[PDB]
DNA sequence: TTCATCATGCATCTGATTGGCGGGT
DNA sequence: AAACCCGCCAATCAGATGCATGATG
């Protein structure tokens, strides 16, 4: 039961948790109406589903949870119980999926 | 080395934050005037904490 | 549109963040408001990119399978087929 | 024509915002 | 040593949610 050991079985237990523990698709970690201010704040985008920012309270959460995994495995490392934001940093770096975020934590 | 599913997408987000920051042109240390006047006002422990009127 | 619009609420992202960590560890407040930032991002990234085909396509809602269609596209495969399984639960 | 579903405005009320201190980093 | 800084607490009120309406395709 490693930081390593439960990143490495992550996926294995988001989809169980999909597959078994009954939602609540009202009840959320983030807020829906922010969400949806968030889409909004693009000029380009018009209307938005009620399905959509949905979709993304479940993104997000997952997206939060995973990163701040990765980040927890760098201050592990370094021996600190404390997660900095170079932690973090150093996380986005190590994968290529979080290159859209270069602009967002730079370096 | 960039992930080429996301070029194109990186530096059209990068021209439209632009567009935003020029837009939106005016982080703080608080949102609120209201909340942070509210936190000040309230009674406090010897710990700093907040508490019960 | 207000300016924090861009952004979901600090204490939000900062209990997810909690609830993915030990019970003992502590969390800085520049990486609350550096994931702050980093999932405001996520959303606006991959909203961009399914609004652009909405426009193409002359559509002028995006829907939730444009938003995993965006997703596969750009590289995030994992989240579009396991929102996918949790999109059909919601329908159901 | 009808149906499904969007934005908008409004009423209700809820939880995010908030900072001084101490002890762990 | 000695700076540094994050969890602790709960009340106000910015705003999230949910419903009615009209628009849209
Ligand atoms: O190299 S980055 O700017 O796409």
């Amino acid at each position: 039961g490693t930081a390593r050991d439960i990143l490495t079985t992550y996926w294995q237990h988001i989809i169980n948790h999909l597959e078994s523990d009954n939602h609540d698709y009202k009840i959320h970690q983030l807020p829906l109406a922010r969400i949806k201010k968030v889409m909004k704040a693009d000029p380009e985008v018009k209307m938005i589903s009620a399905e959509a920012p949905i979709l993304f309270a479940k993104g997000c959460d997952i997206f939060i949870t995973e990163l701040t995994m990765r980040a927890w495995i760098h201050a592990e490392d370094n021996k600190r119980r404390t997660l900095q934001r170079s932690d973090i940093a150093a996380a986005l770096s190590k994968s290529d999926m979080f290159d859209f975020l270069i602009d967002i934590v730079p370096r | 080395y960039v992930n080429a599913k996301q070029f194109h997408r990186i530096l059209k987000r990068r021209v439209a934050r632009q567009k935003l920051e020029e837009q939106l042109r005016l982080r703080k240390p608080y949102l609120h005037e209201s909340r942070h006047n509210h936190a000040m006002r309230r009674p406090r422990g010897p710990g700093g904490r907040f508490l019960t009127a | 549109m207000k300016e924090q619009d861009r952004w979901l609420p600090i204490a939000n992202v900062a209990r997810i963040m909690k609830l993915a960590l030990p019970e003992n560890a502590k969390i800085a407040k520049e990486a609350k408001e550096c994931m702050q930032e980093c999932v405001s991002e996520f959303i606006s990234f991959i909203t961009s990119e399914a609004s652009e085909k909405c426009q193409q396509e002359k559509r002028k809602t995006v829907n939730g399978e444009d938003i995993l269609f965006a997703m596969t596209s750009l590289g995030f495969e994992n989240y579009a087929e396991a929102l996918k399984i949790y999109l059909s639960k919601y329908r159901e």
